[PDB]
């Protein structure tokens, strides 16, 4: 399972679709439409299918300085 | 517990004599600092620990436990902002602010790009969970609303994400100024979030006000941030180097300038942007106020220079 970032349109998406793809929901962003789920590894392009799925982006990573 | 010395930090940047105006002790200005969490009875920095919260995982926990610092790295930052000014270690450029330690950072001192967006989602919402309270487009500087003025990152990565940018521009929209370390690679520019250009790119002098080696160029101003003195677990003190260090001093300034503002005025100042070069904004004010070192203006290796707070404080209430 991967966690991935996805830039979602509010008109379309519902949480409640993840599952189907066999993912979860992780965090609802309250301020950005974004959620941060974990899903498949070869679930990531079914995502990108998904209407209200406007961009989807790796979970990366920051160092301290 | 040793009895307090000011850092030589502390004091490049000018900050004691601006004690007599403000500490930073005015109740409406909290300073956020997204970091390794910190040691949160530290005799040094317990009285200033307004809110602890962690954000790893996704889980989003005000727990003490998870909020800890694992590394050390949380607790020196957080000491060079507001270490406490009294008998004992050390003291902070802003020795009465508010602190909100939010814990991006796991013990290993890494982080998700996720974790943090989460991260300066909590400074903007603050403890109540709500941005703006009472819905007038205020929320930095909104005596009803909890947010932070300033949101410290002494942390980055190569990636510039939609969503982390879009997290950014909501936290400059909420008013908040947002500071950030150049990086640690020598690159010619900043990593990410400092690269972006609502948050203030920091880079690190040393004590003879060279720039550090490894200072990621092109910051927007510098700071000392070689052989920098702090806290440090376990009710400790530790010397370290880093743009870290220079981060949480540019911080504190801009801290005790929105502090000295709503004092007076019972207003805070807009952000500003990196070309200001007015009196009119935070980073205007940083930016004509800095010590302009190495070439005349602006350059690759200082910015606009080493920031002042005597100098940047006089500035804002004049
Ligand atoms: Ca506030
Ligand atoms: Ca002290
Ligand atoms: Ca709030
Ligand atoms: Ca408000
Ligand atoms: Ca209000
Ligand atoms: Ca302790
Ligand atoms: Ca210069
Ligand atoms: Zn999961």
């Amino acid at each position: 399972t991967i966690r991935v970032i996805v830039s979602v349109d509010k008109a379309k998406f519902n949480p409640h679709e993840v599952l189907g793809i066999g993912g979860h929901i992780v965090y609802q962003f309250k301020l950005i439409p974004a959620v941060v789920v974990d899903v498949p590894a070869n679930a990531v392009g079914k995502l990108k299918k998904m209407p209200s799925v406007e961009k989807v982006e790796f979970d990366h990573q920051a160092v301290l300085l | 517990q040793p009895a307090q010395t000011i850092p030589w930090g502390i004091e490049r940047v000018k900050a004691p004599s601006v004690w007599s105006i403000t500490d930073g002790s005015v109740s409406v200005i909290q300073v956020a600092v997204l970091d390794t969490g910190v040691d949160y009875d530290h005799p040094d920095l317990a009285a200033n620990i307004a809110w602890c919260v962690s954000t790893l995982r996704g889980k989003v926990s005000t727990k003490l436990r998870d909020c800890a610092d694992q590394n050390g790295h949380g607790t020196h930052v957080i000491g060079t902002i507001a270490a406490l000014n009294n008998d004992i270690g050390v003291v902070g450029v802003a020795p009465g602010v508010q602190i909100y330690s939010v814990r991006v950072l796991d013990a290993r001192g890494s982080g998700s790009y996720s974790d943090i967006a989460i991260g300066i989602e909590q400074a903007i919402l603050g403890p109540d969970g709500v941005a703006d309270k009472d819905g007038d487009g205020i929320i930095a500087g909104d005596p009803d609303d909890d947010a932070a003025e300033v949101i410290s990152m002494s942390l980055g990565g190569p990636a510039d994400d939609s969503y982390l940018y879009d997290m950014i521009i909501q936290a400059y929209n909420a008013g908040i100024v947002i500071v950030a370390a150049s990086g640690n690679e020598g690159a010619p520019s900043p990593s990410y979030p400092a690269a972006y250009p609502e948050v203030i790119a920091v880079g690190a002098i040393d004590s003879n006000d060279n720039i550090a080696s490894f200072s990621n160029r092109q910051p927007e101003v510098s700071a000392p941030g070689v052989d920098i003195l702090s806290t440090y677990p376990d009710d400790s003190y530790e010397t370290l180097m880093g743009t870290a260090m220079a981060t949480p001093h540019v911080s504190g300034v801009v801290a005790l300038i929105q502090a000295a503002y709503y004092q007076k005025y019972g207003k805070i100042l807009p952000v500003g942007t990196f070309d200001d070069i007015s009196k009119n904004t935070v980073r205007g004010i940083l930016h004509i106020t800095a010590d302009d070192l190495g070439p005349t203006g602006w350059d690759a290796d200082y910015g606009y220079g080493v920031v002042r707070a005597a100098l940047a404080v006089q500035a804002a209430l004049g």
